[PDB]
């Protein structure tokens, strides 16, 4: 995973030990993470064709 | 339909979650579910919530859809508060704090 | 004959408990809040001995 | 309190009135076909009343653009009913047969509960 | 130096910036504003009438050659007066680039169909009419494409309840499925996922009046 | 050490959309990108 | 004075000199993080979370306490400011006990939310594996507030509040260094009507609601803004609801009335709504017992009494009654021709003529500016705590001078006791008394008289003198005279046209009597004529129901949208957060329905139709959340002087299991205290 | 009447290749006193399951008799 | 049968007159017999010497979060998560 524990949940072993990991685990699962305002269109070469999500 | 500002959470000091006007419908009936005891309701609009920038827009939106509305009084802007620190240690005034 | 599977396989649910026998769940309700399907319902109450615990824990497997 | 806008289909209430009547024509012509081609209890006279009953719903409408939209949607159903894309269930959906009457008098509602 | 932060593609950013201005001069009548999104993606905000002109210009001009129309997304925003926005995602194979054209419309005002320029928008426009209720003038045959036959309302407007108003069931009296007012065994449990502390200060003062 | 989140973080670095026309005023023909031979 | 110029993040601002940096940035819309600063408590600089950079300064300056100086360039979102906040979070979160799954504050915790927004993501506290964190013993503060002191962050909000707002000075700080702890040195009970508010100030889960423990989580809750009715102040409320049940009650901010505080009786009445509740209509059988019966049967059974009564009908509004239900009760009795429509509380005869004769003409907010206050037969610390909170605010800040006439009491602040003699009030009015000079000199004098005294027989003369005296003290835009009410029903009833006093109904000797939420013991089955039919319309089966011949269940204030008029005259609207239980229905629905079975249908069949009937009786009653000034107004002994008497005053409160614990707890300490001595 | 559900949890992992170690050959298996013997899936039977709310009712109704 | 009248550990049971027992005439009502309130009560407390100790559920990463307890008071102290009791003597 990316290091940022504010976007990605932290390791379970670290959750049981460090205070910050437990807070972030608590918030990332109840409230989730905040995405900055904006819009985007990404697409990939899905096997059927171009699959995009605006 | 009740135009209102969502109420600030008394158990917190943050405020950026009350920077909108909202609409919430009447609180129609709910009842215990006979089988498992969940909460049940036949009230589709009771689930509803929309955000606005000002009551004028909120009224404008409500009129354009035929809803009956009534606006809660907008909270008046809080009066200025002095909040000086030195007065906590005052010579003859009662504001002197006995704690620290 | 059947399988093969892997230890990560996701199947039917189950509430574990400590080796003492006490239930592990403390009615934190993280599971309820994250459940994408809202399939979990929990009601918690201060137990007689004073431990945070559930008086209700329902999963709607459908 | 007036504003400039882009018309939908018509420019005048009279043209809007003209379009709405045509929609009544086409429906009124079509009822005999719908009865034959749908296995539904209703007869032509009953249906021809339902057409009258509902065109009356929008009795107080005034804005031409709103009248245009009602005629756009009103026409769309007719094509979906001139065709049999709408199934037997959908046609009878115009009657709300399953829903039984809910009394309106205060005393009955109170006794029945909210 | 910092791996977690995504690296901006400056070369792609540079081309889109200049070509973004280029469109602004060629179409003064319609292009209200041009802005380069934080994702290094270009957005062209046009007036409602400039849909067919602008789309034609991007597809046919030598420099644009945005031959491929990918999407037409509709966005509902009850706050704004023209609550419905329509977004076109175009792709230019020859130049290997994407551009976005946005426009705004009201509940009633029609929006000029672009089947002509790109007739890939035959169904996309049909979807937009069905989901949001935006009418498209001059369309070949506008008609609901997704919702049920005789479904009343437009589900994807933000002013529409999530579960809808009516369910379906089978009634053995009538020997057919019948629609009844909605009745859920368990309500949709809201969660108030609102943070009391602002996190993105860069957008606090953004968009001055 | 030397791991302050204020540098590593990416969320707080995104800025609003930039207005191309104005940011000149305050400050071969152009093309959307680089030509490709789709033929 | 002249606005000073200061730039926060390079945006110019105008601020009066003396403004703090935190306040100055508020005007822009910037919210600096904070833990120890609270807007209604004395400034302290413990937490150091509010630290902020200032251009050309040696070090960060605490925003909460720094008074702005001209020309500064504050830098909230700079690298130096960000590092400062990260440091403190990394510091605050060392010894926090890792309890979020079992901590009530979870999902509502400032330490959580500010950790995400500003603090770092990692933890450098390697020493978990060698010496461990800190752990602090727990404290037994009482039956209302659970205490887990290991989560305390030593913000001292609790200490400052209890010393400044409640004025108890029983909580404090002991020790130093890491071994510092907040709490009583010797185990005691933190006994105060305002004790609950501590639970909201503590930004972490150290102090928390004990009755509400573990019941639910914040994200689950659906918030329903309402008002309180257990007290006359009409404090705004947010009733937390989840799946058709009231979990807790929280204070909604309202500067003019509530002030974000909330008295305990309002805060812990949510248990009373789940006990001794009336579920089905009940009727007296010929043997003498009550049996539950269907609605159609009950309304017809009551209808027989009404026809056989033949006009000798009377009604008695109660304590929790509703304005809309009260109006229906009035109309229904007028359709029958009867006019004996009274309330439970007595009052000066002829007092309903002028709307100023029964209100706090000096608004609740207006009292905090007061300069000389005279309390006649009123213990506002218990009768209406939220008003007392304003008096103490004036006493601390505005240098208030106070006096009393009645039994000796403690108000949480120094005040003179002129004596309990009746003749004192005429002495103060006559000017001969020493304190009379104080009131005639102050720039904002006020006279507060308890509504209980007015009900007393002497009340009419007492009401005349002070109402006569106020006109001398009356100053431009200030109305000294003030009557303090204790029931949310009373003001509305008098405002609609009710008579006052339950003896206005007994004196008619009616053959049929309606007790609308009238659960006081004022009426008794002996005082009724032996041929009578008592019909009780209420929520909680109590002594009021114990006499009734036909009990019709009503809905409590959490399940009925109703207008209430608080003491100062504000009309406010409750909202239904919870469906009424069993076969309960709204109070006015019954009366509206009861007219059908009697034959005289009321003019209205919906609430909006009912509200317009109020709009015709009293136009101001429609303008919710507003006040209309009423201009001129034309041995003392008190109930409710002990804390023990504060909890059990209403049917809802009297049925509360929690309030039973509080009564036992207060009694428990007193028993032990004398035992040791 | 053999069912796929008659396999006790002891051997269940070994049978689905989750492990290569049979229960006899591993000592990491626990032997707690609250473990229960296996059972079939009992459906269409008098021994089947049937859900019920696990919470006693919250609101108490006033008793007139006392 | 027996199971109908059995009262669960959460303290709920259908009254003998309540119709909702109808659902159990053709099925069973499993009431768990291993009541957690009694099994944890059975385990004796742990005597310690240090002033503060930690419980992690007993198995580190497979247990619950590490919490520290202060043993200054006389009464034996319960762990929030696992329910185990500690005491200093
Ligand atoms: S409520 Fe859910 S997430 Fe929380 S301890 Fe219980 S099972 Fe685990
Ligand atoms: S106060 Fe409670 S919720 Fe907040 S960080 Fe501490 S343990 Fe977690
Ligand atoms: S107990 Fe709560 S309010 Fe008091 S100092 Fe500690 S954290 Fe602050
Ligand atoms: S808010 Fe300023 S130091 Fe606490
Ligand atoms: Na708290
Ligand atoms: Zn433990």
């Amino acid at each position: 995973k990316t290091d940022d524990a504010k976007v990605a949940p932290p390791s379970r072993s670290e959750m049981k030990t460090s205070m910050e990991a437990l807070i972030h685990h608590f918030k990332l699962f109840t409230q989730g993470y905040q995405v900055p305002p904006g819009a985007t269109y990404t697409a990939i070469e899905a096997p059927k064709g171009e699959f995009g999500v605006y | 339909v009740r135009i209102h500002i969502p109420p600030k959470n008394a158990m917190q000091s943050g405020t950026d979650n009350v920077n909108t006007w909202q609409i919430e419908f009447d609180n129609r009936e709910r009842w215990e579910n006979p089988l498992m005891g969940w909460a049940s309701s036949g009230d589709p609009l009771s689930n509803m919530n929309v955000q606005f920038g000002s009551p004028e827009e909120a009224i404008t939106f409500c009129e354009r859809n035929g809803w009956r509305w009534y606006v809660d009084g907008a909270a008046k802007p809080k009066k200025e508060r002095v909040k000086n620190y030195g007065i906590n240690f005052a010579w003859n005034k009662r504001t002197r704090v006995s704690t620290k | 004959e059947k399988g093969p599977l892997s230890p990560r396989f996701r199947g039917e649910h189950a509430l574990r408990r400590y080796p003492s026998g006490e239930e592990r769940c403390i009615a934190c309700k993280l599971c309820e809040a994250i459940c994408p399907a809202q399939a979990i319902t929990i009601e918690a109450e201060e137990r007689a001995d004073g431990s945070r615990r559930t008086t209700r824990y329902d999963i709607d497997m459908t | 309190a007036v504003q400039q806008v882009r018309p939908i289909l018509s420019v005048d209430r009279e043209e809007a009135r003209k379009r709405a009547l045509n929609l009544y024509k086409a429906w009124y012509r079509q009822i005999p076909y719908i009865v034959m081609d749908y296995d539904i209890p209703m007869t032509v006279e009953q249906c021809r009343d339902k057409l009258r009953e509902e065109f009356v719903k929008h009795r107080n409408v005034t804005d031409i653009r709103v009248i245009d939209m009602l005629v756009i949607k009103g026409q769309m159903e007719l094509k979906e009913s001139v065709e049999i894309w709408k199934q037997k269930g959908h046609i009878m959906r115009y009657w709300k047969e399953s829903q039984d009457p809910k009394p309106t008098d205060f005393l009955s509602k109170f006794i029945q509960g909210v | 130096d910092k791996p977690t932060v995504r690296q901006p593609d400056a070369v792609a950013r540079s081309h889109l910036s200049d070509f973004g201005r280029y469109v602004a001069e060629c179409l003064p009548k319609y292009v209200q504003k041009v802005q380069l999104t934080a994702g290094d993606e270009l957005e062209v905000l046009i007036a409602p009438e400039g849909v067919v002109p602008v789309l034609q210009f991007l597809k046919d001009h030598h420099q644009a050659q945005f031959t491929n129309l990918v999407d037409i997304a509709g966005v509902d925003v009850p706050c704004r007066k023209n609550r419905f926005e329509v977004v076109y995602n175009l792709l230019s194979l020859r130049y290997n680039s994407r551009i976005r054209v946005k426009t705004y419309t009201d509940e009633l005002t029609p929006l000029d169909s672009a089947c002509e320029v790109h007739k890939a928008a035959n169904w996309y426009e049909r979807e937009i009419w069905d989901m949001y209720g935006v009418f498209f003038a001059n369309h070949p045959d506008l008609r609901r494409i997704l919702t049920d036959y005789g479904f009343e309302g437009h589900p994807q407007r933000r002013d529409f309840p999530l579960s809808g108003y009516v369910e379906l069931r089978y009634d053995d009296e009538k020997k057919r499925v019948v629609c009844e007012p909605l009745e859920l065994a368990q309500e949709f449990r809201k969660f108030d996922l609102s943070a009391p502390w602002e996190q993105f200060p860069n957008f606090r003062n953004a968009n001055p009046p | 050490s030397a791991n302050y989140y204020c540098q590593r973080d990416g969320r707080r670095e995104v800025l609003p959309p930039i207005d191309l026309v104005e940011q000149q005023k305050q400050l071969k023909l152009p093309t959307p990108g680089k030509v490709y031979a789709w033929d | 004075p002249e606005k000073i110029e200061v730039f926060v993040d390079d945006i110019p601002v105008q601020v009066v000199p003396g403004t703090t940096v935190l306040q100055a940035a508020a005007q822009i819309g910037v919210e600096i993080p904070r833990f120890c600063y609270h807007e209604r408590l004395a400034v302290a600089g413990n937490c150091r979370m509010c630290l902020v950079e200032v251009e050309k300064s040696p070090k960060p300056v605490a925003a909460c306490a720094m008074p702005v100086m001209k020309g500064w360039r504050i830098k909230t979102n700079s690298d130096l400011t960000r590092k400062a906040r990260e440091g403190v979070m990394e510091f605050l979160l060392m010894n926090h006990p890792l309890d979020c799954p079992i901590c009530d504050q979870g999902g509502e915790c400032d330490l959580q939310d500010q950790a995400m927004a500003f603090g770092s993501d990692r933890s450098r506290f390697t020493d978990i594996n060698y010496t461990g964190k800190r752990a602090v013993e727990d404290k037994d503060i009482g039956p209302l507030v659970k205490t887990i002191m290991t989560r305390c962050i030593h913000c001292t909000r609790c200490v400052r509040f209890a010393s400044e707002i409640a004025g108890v000075d029983d909580l404090g700080t002991t020790g130093r260094g890491n071994d510092m702890q907040i709490g009583t040195y010797v185990e005691k009970l933190f006994l105060t009507e305002l004790s609950g508010n501590v639970i909201d100030l503590c930004p972490v889960g150290a102090l928390t609601n004990k009755p509400y423990s573990f019941v639910a989580r914040p994200w689950e809750i659906r918030k329903v803004s309402s008002i309180d009715v257990l007290d006359a102040v009409g404090s705004n409320i947010v009733v937390s609801t989840r799946t058709n049940e009231v979990l807790r009650i929280l204070p909604r901010e309202n500067e003019d009335v509530n002030e974000e505080w909330l008295a305990d009786k309002s805060r812990f009445a949510c248990d009373g709504l789940k006990r001794q509740r009336l579920v089905a209509p009940m009727v007296r059988m010929p043997n003498g017992e009550l049996q539950a019966v269907e609605w159609e049967g009950a309304l017809i059974a009551v209808a027989k009494a009404i026809k056989a009564a033949g006009g000798q009908i009377a009604g008695i509004s109660g304590q929790l009654a509703d304005l809309e239900a009260q109006v229906a009760l009035k109309d229904l009795l007028n359709r029958l021709g009867s006019e004996v429509v009274a309330t439970e509380q007595g009052f000066i005869a002829g007092g309903t003529d002028n709307r100023a004769n029964y209100l706090l003409n000096s608004t609740i907010a207006g009292l905090e500016e007061a300069d000389a206050v005279l309390l006649v037969g009123t213990n506002p610390r218990y009768e209406a705590p939220l008003v007392n909170t304003r008096l103490r605010k004036a006493y601390v800040h505005n240098e208030l001078q106070i006096a009393s006439i009645g039994p000796k009491i403690d108000l949480s602040y120094d005040h003179e006791n002129l004596g309990a003699d009746a003749a004192l009030v005429k002495d103060v009015c006559s000017g001969a008394h020493a304190f009379s000079k104080v009131l005639e000199g102050a720039k904002k004098p006020a006279i507060i008289i308890g509504a209980d005294l007015l009900e007393r027989a002497d009340g009419a003369a007492i009401h005349a003198t002070v109402a006569e005296y106020c006109k001398k003290l009356k100053k431009p835009n200030w109305n000294p005279f003030n009557v303090l009410q204790t029931n949310a029903a009373q003001v509305g009833a008098l405002d609609v046209g009710y008579k006052a006093g339950a003896q206005t109904a007994v004196k008619a000797q009616p053959k049929v009597l309606f007790l609308l939420n009238a659960d006081a013991g004022k009426v008794t089955r002996e005082q009724l004529p032996k041929d009578c039919f008592v019909v009780y319309i209420g929520s909680h089966g109590d002594n009021g129901a114990s006499i009734a011949d036909a009990v019709l269940p009503g809905a409590a204030y959490t399940e009925k949208q109703g207008i209430y008029v608080n003491t100062e005259g504000r009309p406010q609207q409750t909202l239904p957060g919870v469906s009424p239980p069993g076969m309960a229905r709204e109070d006015w629905k019954i009366l509206r329905a009861l007219s059908e079975v009697v034959g005289k249908p009321l003019p209205y069949d919906n609430l909006d139709e009912l509200r317009n009937r109020l709009e015709d009786v009293a136009p101001h009653l429609t303008r919710l959340g507003q006040l209309e000034p009423a201009g001129d107004a034309g041995a003392i002994d008190i109930k409710l002087k002990e804390l023990r008497d504060y909890f059990m005053t209403d049917a809802i409160s009297r049925a509360s299991p929690t309030m039973a614990k509080c009564i036992s707890a207060v009694n428990k300490q007193q028993r032990e205290n004398e035992a040791k001595q | 009447d053999y069912d796929g559900s008659m396999i006790p949890a002891e051997w269940y992992g070994w049978m689905h290749y989750k492990t290569d170690l049979p229960p006899i050959r591993d000592g990491c298996r626990p032997k707690y006193k609250w473990i229960a013997d296996h059972s079939e899936n009992l459906s269409g039977t008098k021994e089947a399951y049937y859900p019920y709310s696990t919470t006693p009712n919250k609101v108490e109704a006033w008793e007139p008799k006392a | 049968r027996g199971d109908i009248e059995k009262v669960t550990h959460t303290g709920q049971v259908f009254d003998k007159e309540d119709y909702r027992n109808a659902r159990f005439v053709n099925a069973k009502r499993y009431v768990n017999e291993n009541w957690g309130i009694k099994l944890i009560e059975e385990v004796p407390p742990k005597e310690c010497t240090e002033r503060v100790v930690f419980c992690d559920g007993g198995d580190g990463p497979l247990g619950h979060p590490k919490v520290y307890i202060n043993l200054d008071k006389p009464g034996n102290h319960i762990c929030g998560y696992c329910g185990l009791r500690f005491v200093k003597k």
